[PDB]
This record gives C-alpha cells, structure tokens and sequence, in this order.
RNA sequence: AACGCGACGAUACUACCCGCACGUUGUAGACGUAUAAGAAUAGGCUCCGGCCUCGUAUCCUAGCAGGCGAUUCCUCCGCCGGCCUCGAAGUGGCCGUCGGUAAUUCGCGUAUUGCAAUUUAGACACGCGCGGGAUCAAAUCCUUUGCAGACGACUUAGAUGUG
C-alpha cells in the first residue's frame, strides 16, 4: 500500500535475483532504507551451469596490467553477488547512488540482531509466484560456493541454532495464544452484552 | 622467476607468522603445534642410511644440517576465537 | 609423466597415509602429549560462572 | 498521559524533478504520497498544500527550521505520484527526503 | 496441447504400507522400509480403490504425462522390491590369473566392502564399497559368483555396475584378454 | 493394503459451482467453454450478488464451496434461478466464512469518525476486561 | 566441451554502425536485383493458377460441393 | 483483431447506358469499422472481378451480429495463409460464443503460431459446427469431453503491484 | 584493503566515567518511524473443535504538546538492583523495591497564537558547563646495533644491569 518504514528487512530466500535488485534498487533512490538477508537462499532462474557459466566468464574478464588496482574485483559471496546487482542497476558513479548504496545493507544469513525483527518478503520478485513450474532454477549459495566462497559451512550451523532458537520462540508464542483466546472467552462472559453487539455491529 | 611468490615485497614483520596450523579434530590427544627458536648455525654430519632401495643403503653418507638454539619457551597466555561469516 | 595432483596419484598418497603414516604418527603424538600432560600438570554472576557482559554498526540508528 | 501522535499531515517523499530522458525541468517537482497508488487518490489530493520542512545552522527569527511551501497541481502517471509546484524549486539534495502534504484547503 | 486431464495407478499388495507425505513416499513390507522423494515432479495423489493409488496431473503436456509414467514405473519398483526383494548374479572369469573376492562387513557405517586381488595378476587391491542396505555374499551353488540383493533395486544395479566398471582391462586386446566380473542374472531374492 | 495419501484438496469448476468475482458478486456456472473462461449466471434476488448472465474468467472469478447439485448444461437464466432458490445458495453464501470477512470489511470501511472513537473507547472497556482474565491464567 | 569451466571470447552482439549500413546497402541491392531478374524472366507466367482445394476435414465438404455443382447446372441453363 | 463485429457489404458497378441494373455483388467481411470494410471490399472485388473503387459504389453496409452469443458454440474456420513458401490451406477450430470472437481468436493463433498477418490471412468460411461429432480437433473435442470438470493447481493470488512488501508469504491454492 | 575487521596492554594533561544545565553544534532527511517461528506452494496451520484468496491484519491509539482534585481501578509502562541469560557485528526473561497510570463518572482551568503560516518537541553524534568518583603514560628526535639498508625504512640497545 506503498508504506513507508524505518527499514524493511526482506528474507532473501525463494527471490528472483534481478527483480528482488531491482525492487530494492528502486527503494533505495525513493529513499528507503533495505536490509537483505539469506542471499545464499537467493533463487537464479534458468540452469545451475548457466549461472556458473556466467560466473566464469566475469572471471575471464580480468585488467592487465596490475590486478590490484582498477582491475574487476569478482566478489565470491552471495550477498556481495546481490549487492553487484544492486551496484549495476543503481548510478553509483554519483553522490545519489552512493547515498542509495549508504541505505543498503546485505548479509549472508540471519545476524542476531536481525534474528528478532520482522523479515518481509516481495511477491514480484518470489519464484514460486514467477516461474512456470516446470523450469529449472538454481541457487546464489551453491553458486557461491562452487566458485570460491569460503563461508557455508558456518553459515549453515548459524542457521541452525538459530532456527532452534525459533523453535524454542514458537514453543513460547503458542503457549501465549492459548493463554490469549482462553482469557478472551472468560472475559466474555464478564463483559457488558452492550459492548459486545456494539463492536459487533461496528465490525470488532 | 614465479608469479607465485609476486608482489616481491619485504616482509612486513620481521617475526614471520604461521599463516596455517594443522586442522584440529577432538578424537586426537591435547598437544601443541608450533614453537621457536634462533638459528644458531649449521654443521657436517655423517649418517647411516637405512634407504631400501637406495645406492646409499646400509652406506655413511655426508650431510649438512642446521642447529637451531632452542631455550624452553614460557607460557603467558590463552587466546580464544570464534567462527563467523566473515572468519 | 603423472602429474603431482593427478587423481590416482592422490589415492594412492590417501592409502600411504591412512596406513603407514596414520599409525606413526599417533603413536609419538601419543607419547608427545604424555609429555605435555606431564609438564602441565606437574553466586554464579559474582563468581564468573555465569558468562556476563565484560565492562561502526550493523544495524541502522532509528 | 494523552500517548498518543499529533500528526495532521500525509507524509510524502520527494523523488525527482519533472523530466525527460536527458533534461530535467526544476520548477515541477515530484512526489510519492503515503498510501496513494492510483490517479483517483490523487485526485483526492490534488489542490492540497505541501510543505518541505529542513533545518539550517543560523537562526533569523526564532528558529532554525526553514519551509519551502507549494501545492499539489496534477497526478503523474499511474502509481499515485503527483506533480508538486513551490515556490522555489527543491534544493536537489533533497531527492529521496520528506514532504508533508496538509490537507487545506479542504473540499470535504 | 495441454491435456486437461490424465491419470495412472498402481496397485499395492495386501500386506505393504504405503504412506506417501506431499511429494515423499515411503513403502513398508516384510523385507524392509524405502523412502524416496519425488518433489521434482508436479503429481497430484490420491487413492482411488480399497488397494490402488492414483498418480493425476492438470493441464499437463506430454512430458509431464511422461513423468507421470516415469513416477508410476519408480513407485512399482519400489514395492516390488519390499515385497520379493532384488538380486544381481555375478560371475568373475579368468584365463591364467585367479581372482581373489573378499566379502567383509565392518561395524562402521553398516556397508559391504568388496575386496578384488590378483586381477591380470596386478598386485593392486581394489575396494567397492557398497551402498548401505545391499548384502554381498559368495554363493556355493556355482564357481567364481557373487551374490549381491538387497531392498533398493538402484543400489543393487549401481553396486553391481561399480564391480564391473572398476575390474576393467587397459591398454589390452579386448577380444583376447577376456576376465572380469560381469552380471550374469537379474531378478528378484523371492 | 492401506495406503495413506494427503496431498491437496482442489475445488473443480464443474456446471454448478457459484464462483466469486471482485464486484463481490456471485454466478454459477452453466458452461464450460475453456481452461480459462467459463459462462456462468447470477440470478440471485440480491442486487449486491447479482452477476448478468455470461462470459468470465477464471482469474477474475474465486470458486466458493457451495456447487448447485444437478441444474442441466447450458441451463438457461429461468433454470438457473429456480435451481438458486430452490438449493438457497444465498443462506449458504452467508453462512460462508469468506461473505462473513466481506462483512467485517464494509462495516469498517463504512465506519465514521465518532464510530472510530467509540470503536477505541469500547474496545478498550473489552481490553479490560480481557486483561483481567488473562493474568488470572 | 568444458565450455562452463573455461568459457571463451564472448561473441558481441553489440552492432557496428560500419556493418549496420553495409547490410542496409547490401539489402537494397538484393532487392533491386530481385526486381531486374524478375524484369528478365526467361520464364513462361499462366494466368490460372493452381487452386489447392478444400480441405478435406472440412465437416461440410460435402455439402459445399454440392451447392457448388447445382451453382453449375444453374448458371448453366439460365444462360 | 482489435474489436470486430460482422458486415455484410453490397456494391456494384456504376450504372451505364450499356449495362443499367448491374450485378450486384455482396459479400461478408470482417473489420474494425465501416471504413476498413469498404476497403477490403473494394479490394477483394478488384482481386475478383474487374471493378474498382472508381467505377464502383457501395450500394450498402450493414452490421450483422451474433444471433446468441449468450451460448456456446465450435466454428469451424477454413482458411488461407501465404508465407514465403505460399499459400496454404488450413482448417481449425474454435470454442467461442460468437463469430467474431472466433476470427478474434483465430487471427491472434495466426499471429502466435505461424506469423502471420492481416494481409496475408484470407478467411474463407467460418461455421457453426452443428453437432459434438463435427470437431475435428482433440482440443476442442476434450472441451466438449462429457462430465467435464477439473481443477485449478497453482493459481498465483493477484496482489496489487503497488503492494511492494508482504508480511505472509502468499498461498498458491485458492 | 595504506578510507576492511577483531582481541588485549598502558593511557599525564586533556577530560576518563557518572548525575543533569544546555547548546542561537552537526545529520542524503523522527513525527506510532510498533509487529522474530521454521517450512511447503501438485500444500499448510492448529487450541485437535476447526481454519487458510485478502497485512483494507494485530498491538497501540482519549486528557492544558496532554493541567489540578475526586469516585473508581489493579491494568499497562518505567528506572534501579538480584538470579540468570544472550558472542554471526553480543541482549532479553523472571523476581524485588520505588515512580507514573480514564477500565467508569464528575467539578475546576484552556479564550487574546485574534481566519492559515514547520504543531522549533525524536534519535545518534559532538561541544561547553557544573558536582561526585578514578588515574599520574607513551612515541619521535638523539646516541647505538647490522639479522637491514640508494635514502627513508627495519632488527636492536640506551634509567644500575646477566648493562
């Protein structure tokens, strides 16, 4: 309903690489602050050899004269792929896309202090709502690692206490809601019928 | 020369770092990796060789090696480190 | 001439280690850690047993 | 203990000037409106007053907050955005910050 | 042409249980249990007599009604092979060289290793290492055959391929150096 | 031989399933023209859910749990009708839970001001009490 | 091949403007030629052509070379 | 193609002191509006006959419509279509509740199948097919499938496309 | 990475921490900036009754920019402590004191900013002050060394000593 908040945090997993960059790339110049999370659960349409193939050929493309500097730096992080997206689709030669490049930030995974906040999701960007069925996709995590990422190992152990820890959260959220709609029938009875038709009428 | 030991550059610090320990498993016995010591010089020796296969088998053979002064290292402290997405 | 990271070459490198060197090299770690052994041994929140907090940013400031 | 807003005003974002491919026209201003994503709630809006509310280091007559004071004039496109026209033209810098649409004059 | 509809089934014996969860299917019998996931396939299940399961998919094409059959053929396998079992005969040959086959079951892991020596006379031991849930065995009803059966009819091929492919001749006549080990039989232990 | 299954439970469109459209207004279909579209009638007496009688697709439409058990193929608007009143689709549509949400979003959406105001002071009164009952428990 | 391990020069599909006029040109002068061979025609042109007919899962085929023949008949007594 | 609906154009060759009363010709064509149906008449009686625009009239245009389009129909369309190679017959089939519904469809299966154009398709007869046992085609024909009725897998909800963020992942069954 | 990050040591002035007075001090841009399951989408959730197109949902939302007093209420906040918890770039729970508090009703005050004029009100940062606690350091030059060296640079030593 085009709201505007603090910072959207969206849950990278089952996104469409080019179209979640470009949502958050528009976001960004409007004036929204992004934070990506689970870029290794990114989605690459098309076949897992098609991606790598693309990867490969960026590292055919090479400066040189000396590496170090000017030359094309191939992050091997899914988080740094989705920010080259990112880079690409946003003037970041200008001090606007820098200033856009200042209200993105993207990690692999869930941190800790994103663990608890609400994590949203686009549904112009969600596979299962794009791709026809049949098609072939692959993910930026298996891409990642078989072109040189060091890190998914660790991430998967992170991931897995912290969905433990989710575990535990929710073990603890239906015991609330019991608790919540138990009270809500007792206080019924305690509470004055007028009230009751009143909000009924007024659709409460 | 090689485009492996390139950018030719002196060494940064003169102690010189590991760089790589061992990887660790929990079934091995508790034991430490590396130590220190100054080189002192090197010498001539004579060995014994027991290379089966070798044209120097069950011969003496002349041999040049190090001596590395070793005094007992001390013990001063305990580092901890954690896994992260970053190292 | 087999190169040094062919993959026969790398089994049979796999089979020396976990048949010859494997057993060496247990026993004098074995040995080396007995010695090492030897040498070393020759409230919760007011006691440090519960592990409380001691004394750039990830996240944006609101 | 009142605990609660004293906001009036629709926020909205300043995005852009009106604009061609390569010129751009500073006197028409473009901005996205809270919650508005279609010409006919833009039709609501349209003859609003709009507010752009920065601070500056020196203080004149009281204060240091300055306004830049304008009027919604026509929607633009589909998606709810609509044309602004001030007074003076939006500092540039300001391409990505917050507008407050008020509500007068009112129709209702 | 997209084809509204189309339909397969697969009967089930009396005494199988076939619990299929949304794209897992896991059969129960006497030999044993196998569980398989098929969610690669878009297959909509569903029972349709007292014993018959009804594999269906909407608005399909012809591959899709392809992999409705391929599905359908998967799932028969699987209870046959919790019903009767499956079992691959092998036979080793020589003509001047004897082949040595050890068969050994280790604690660890729960697998079958097969341990072939004196091949064309190489002082090489080579290892296959078999899948779990396959049981190997050297067979006193004829000479020089090797018993291999199991539950998982894929596992029980792909053991037996892996024998034949790593006793495999090199830089040889083909038609004049003729030992190996070879599968002979194919079929079920029931 | 038991076999265990759970996968979906579909709704078909099928000559006699009263479909929802975006107006709020249902229609029953009489006739299957294609995978996509479908030609359906709406003859009920309320205006709210009336639909004309013809072509709608099946994207705009939602299929509603309530199918009119045995009106004829390409039953025309009088057959449609009598079948509606006499299988009291209306009564069913209402006791559906979707017409109940549909309800709930007018009543809110025709909600005034003062309405608003005694809505927050009621509940309130309701969130006392239901507080009350919660921290006993 | 091993083409997704070690890719090649890409081939760019990115236009001259040398080579976007040259088959421009090339173009106009194919057409052109077209024309003065078919000017030429060394080649008998009939003024009937060959009819293909009606297709035959055509449901009312019949039917329809039915009216076409008493079309026929008709036209043919009337004049 | 765009919005069709049917007409029946007449014309004929201007009356001469020769000829008075001439032939009268007719035909039923289909177009966006009276102008183009005037002039693909003209063009076909002068791909036809000798008449032109010049030494003709039309004596009348009249929209012609669909008699019930609030039913189902299969029509039958028997055309021609020249591609390099050609021109070729082809007959297909169409489910449809009118005729220019049907030509509406069937320019677009052109279009989409075989590229083809709107002057380089010529429609030769388009019929209601009378009885089930006419479609030729399994499509149709499976439309027309006795006790037809099937589901709906995987309809992706349709969420406004200004609605950039969702809390709840969205549901593909109903 | 010389404009990537971490742990630890010692830090004289300065200000190193705390309380609160603010700043005619900065901000790519507060104004309720409120909302954690995981997982599938040819399935899922549950209180096991049932529910799932739909976040046009939930919480919160009234009072001189939110006063004073009373009837009435044990509800929601907050600060300190205690026990514990959270290490992926580190926080939250329970209990305890103390502080505020329309779930109902009422009285006394709002005026004059004159018919609109950002409703100067948030956060983080930095500065300048007060009164309370704590501490009394290093590097460079210089001489020296040759494990170094075009020159910088580097490895050393220089306070009492195994100099």
């Amino acid at each position: 309903m085009s709201s505007f908040e603090s910072v959207v945090v969206i849950d990278g997993k089952g996104h469409l690489l080019g179209r979640l960059a470009s949502i958050v790339a528009k976001q960004l110049l409007s004036g929204q602050k992004i934070v990506v999370v689970r870029c290794e659960a990114l989605n690459i349409s098309g076949e897992f050899f098609r991606a790598k193939l693309k990867y490969h050929a960026y590292l055919r493309k090479m400066t040189r004269y000396n590496p170090t500097r000017g030359g094309p730096f191939h992050f091997r992080a899914p988080s740094r792929i989705f920010y080259k997206a990112v880079r690409g689709m946003i003037p970041h030669k200008t001090a606007r896309g820098a200033a856009a490049l200042e209200r993105l930030k993207v990690f692999e995974g869930v941190p800790p202090p994103y663990d608890k906040k609400k994590k949203m999701v686009v549904p112009q960007a969600l596979r299962v709502l794009r791709l026809q069925p049949g098609r072939k996709y692959c993910t930026v995590g298996r891409l990642s690692h078989e072109v040189g990422w060091k890190y998914q190992d660790v991430v998967a152990r992170l991931e897995e206490r912290r969905k433990a820890k989710g575990a535990a959260y929710y073990e603890r959220k239906k015991l609330a809601a019991r608790q919540l709609s138990e009270a809500k029938k007792a206080a019924a009875a305690k509470v004055d019928p007028k009230v009751s038709e009143a909000l009924a009428a007024y659709g409460y | 020369g090689s485009l492996a030991f390139l950018p030719r550059k002196r060494a940064a610090r003169h102690r010189g770092r590991v760089k790589s320990f061992p990887k660790d498993d929990p079934k091995k016995p508790v034991h430490l990796t590396a130590a220190m010591g100054y080189k002192a010089g090197m010498t001539t020796i004579v060995r014994d060789l027991d290379r089966p296969g070798a044209k120097a088998h069950k011969k003496e053979v002349v041999e040049a090696v190090t001596i590395i002064d070793c005094p007992p290292m001390v013990v001063v402290g305990l580092v901890g480190y954690i896994e992260t997405p970053r190292g | 001439a087999k190169s040094a990271r062919a993959s026969r070459i790398k089994e049979n490198h796999q089979r020396f280690k976990k048949n010859i060197a494997g057993p060496v090299e247990a026993a004098r770690l074995e040995r080396l850690s007995a010695k090492l052994m030897a040498i070393a041994q020759a409230s919760g929140v007011k006691s440090g047993k519960s592990i409380g907090r001691k004394d750039s940013s990830i996240v944006f400031p609101m | 203990p009142s605990e609660a807003g004293h906001r009036l005003y629709v926020k909205g974002r300043h995005l852009s000037y009106q604009r061609g491919r390569r010129n751009t026209h500073p006197k028409t201003s473009l901005i996205k409106i809270e919650g508005v994503d279609d010409t006919a709630a833009a039709n609501f809006y349209l003859g609003k007053r709009v507010a752009y509310v920065y601070r500056a280091q020196k203080e004149v007559r009281g204060t240091k907050i300055r306004v830049i004071w304008g009027k919604i004039t026509r929607p633009h496109g589909n998606s709810g955005v609509v044309r602004a026209k001030f007074t003076h033209p939006l500092p540039a810098r300001s391409f990505g910050a917050s507008v407050r649409i008020m509500l007068y004059p009112s129709s209702i | 042409m997209r084809y509204i509809h189309s339909e397969e089934t697969i009967p089930v014996p009396e005494n199988l249980k076939v619990s299929i969860k949304s794209r897992l299917v896991t059969v129960e019998g006497p030999r044993g249990k196998l569980q398989k996931d098929l969610s690669h396939i878009a297959v909509n299940f569903s029972v349709v007599k007292k014993g018959v399961i009804g594999l269906e998919i909407h608005h399909g094409s012809r591959k899709d009604v392809a992999a409705l059959r391929t599905v359908r053929t998967i799932i028969n396998n699987m209870i046959i092979g919790v019903t009767k079992g499956f079992k691959y005969k092998m036979r080793y040959v020589y003509a001047h060289f004897p082949i040595n086959v050890n068969v050994e079951k280790n604690a660890e892991t729960g697998c079958y290793e097969v341990e072939i020596r004196n091949f064309i006379g190489e002082k090489i031991v080579r290892k296959v290492v078999m899948a779990p849930g396959v049981e190997v065995e050297i067979s006193k009803a004829q000479k020089d055959e090797l018993i291999l059966s199991g539950n998982s009819l894929e596992a029980v091929s792909q053991s037996a391929a892996d024998i034949q492919q790593i006793c495999k001749v090199r830089n040889k006549d083909i038609r004049k150096f003729l030992d190996g080990i070879y599968v002979s039989e194919k079929g079920n232990i029931v | 031989a038991e076999i265990n299954v759970e996968a979906t439970s579909w709704r078909r469109v099928e000559v006699g399933r009263v479909l929802k459209l975006e107006n709020g207004s249902l229609a029953a279909i009489v006739e299957i023209i294609d995978h996509k579209r479908v030609l359906a009638d709406g003859p009920s007496s309320d205006p709210k859910l009336a639909t004309p009688r013809g072509i709608v697709p099946l994207s705009r439409a939602l299929l509603t749990p309530i199918v009119i058990p045995k009106l004829p193929r390409g039953a025309r608007t009088g057959a449609v009708k009598k079948a509606w009143e006499a299988y009291g689709v209306d009564a069913k549509w209402k006791e559906t839970n979707w017409a109940k949400k549909q309800l709930q979003q007018e009543r809110r959406q025709s909600l005034t001001d003062f309405d608003r105001f005694k809505v927050m002071r009621l509940k309130k009164q309701r969130r006392f009490e239901e507080r009350k009952a919660l921290a006993k428990i | 091949a091993g083409t997704i391990n070690k890719p090649k020069k890409p081939t760019s599909k990115r236009k001259t403007t040398r080579l976007r006029a040259k088959i421009s040109k090339r173009a106009a002068e194919k057409k052109r030629k077209e024309r003065k061979l078919a000017r030429k025609n060394p080649e008998w042109r009939s003024k009937l052509k060959k009819d293909p007919g009606i297709p035959n899962l055509f449901p009312y085929k019949e039917r329809l070379l039915q009216q076409r023949e008493e079309e026929r008949i008709r036209r043919k007594e009337e004049l | 193609m765009g919005r069709l609906q049917e007409y029946q154009v007449i014309g004929r060759h201007l009356p001469t002191e020769a000829n008075p009363n001439p032939a009268l010709y007719r035909m039923r064509i289909f177009a966006p509006n009276e102008v183009v149906a005037k002039s693909r008449f003209w063009y076909f009686l002068r791909g036809l006959k000798k008449v032109k625009k010049a030494t003709g009239e039309i004596v009348s245009v009249n929209v012609i419509s669909e008699k019930h389009p609030l039913k189902v129909k299969n029509f039958g369309i028997w055309l021609r279509y020249d591609s390099r190679s050609g021109t070729h017959n082809m007959y297909k089939e169409y489910r449809e509740t009118s005729r220019v519904a049907a030509v509406e469809a069937m320019y677009a299966d052109m279009a989409a199948r075989h590229r083809a154009r709107f002057r380089s398709i010529h429609i030769l007869k388009v019929v209601e097919l009378e009885k089930t046992e006419d479609v030729k085609r399994p499509y149709i024909k499976q439309l027309v499938a006795k006790n037809l009725s099937f589901p709906l897998p995987h309809r992706v909800p349709k969420i406004s496309t200004k609605k950039i963020f969702s809390a709840k992942r969205p549901s593909t069954f109903s």
